[PDB]
């Protein structure tokens, strides 16, 4: 039969975004993203004036979208693992 | 997605792996249980989540048919050739590509659920291919998954 293997993994994370609460997570955070990416490089190369300080406040929001970003795409990974593990235990009755 | 009548009815008895109490529907709880007993720990909203993916008609629980309808999108396995070896790297210890006879002995009947020293020792048996007490767990492996 199956021998070894196990449930193969959807080629790149796709799922699980009826959650709602993730999806409102990727939608918030992606638009920051996208905001602190525009006003950090207009702070640094559409100014004829750095401002240090401007730059380091969107350099924090830049980083805190971009990890929640991360954490969203992680527990969709942590998810479809879990998913996984019940469609292998239910594919032992194949054998 | 075409399941064969055969794997129609070998899933049935699959959901009563899930369906603990048999009352046709699978719940949060139940999945947490199974989850547990797998030696995972879910918490209350991924329980949630898993069961939202699959419950069609929006009342709470997975019949079987809905179950049955996920089943059908999943059947696609992959070899564990890579994975299982890393498994035996947890225990290389001068990451070598060897682990001894004689401790791969002491692993096997002190961690986890442990193999008596009757079984280590066939299991030692094919996995020594060179009869040098040294277990090259690669090869190991693609004997195992050949
Ligand atoms: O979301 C799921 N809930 C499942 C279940 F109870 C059994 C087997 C597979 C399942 C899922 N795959 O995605
Ligand atoms: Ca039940
Ligand atoms: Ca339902």
């Amino acid at each position: 039969g199956r021998k070894l293997e196990l449930t193969k993994a959807e080629k790149h994370v796709h799922a699980f975004m009826m959650d709602t609460q993730l999806t409102k997570r990727v939608k918030n955070a992606a638009a920051n993203v996208l905001r602190e990416t525009w006003l950090i490089y207009k702070n640094t190369k559409l100014v004829k004036k750095i401002d240090h300080a401007k730059v380091r406040k969107h350099q924090r929001k830049f980083l805190q979208a971009i990890h929640q970003l991360r954490s969203v795409k992680m527990e969709q990974r942590k998810l479809n693992d879990q998913a996984n593990t019940l469609v292998d235990l239910a594919k032992t009755q194949l054998e | 997605a075409a399941l064969t009548e055969e794997q129609i009815a070998e899933f049935k008895e699959a959901f009563s792996l899930f369906d603990k109490d048999g009352d046709g529907t699978i719940t949060t709880k139940e999945l947490g249980t199974v989850m547990r007993s797998l030696g995972q720990n879910p918490t209350e909203a991924e329980l949630q989540d898993m069961i939202n993916e699959v419950d069609a008609d929006g009342n709470g629980t997975i019949d079987f048919p809905e179950f049955l309808t996920m089943m059908a999108r999943k059947m696609k396995d992959t070899d564990s050739e890579e994975e299982i070896r890393e498994a035996f790297r947890v225990f290389d210890k001068d990451g070598n590509g060897y682990i001894s006879a004689a401790e791969l002995r002491h692993v096997m009947t002190n961690l986890g659920e442990k193999l008596t020293d009757e079984e280590v020792d066939e299991m030692i048996r094919e996995a020594d291919i060179d009869g040098d007490g040294q277990v090259n767990y690669e090869e190991f492996v693609q004997m195992m998954t050949a």
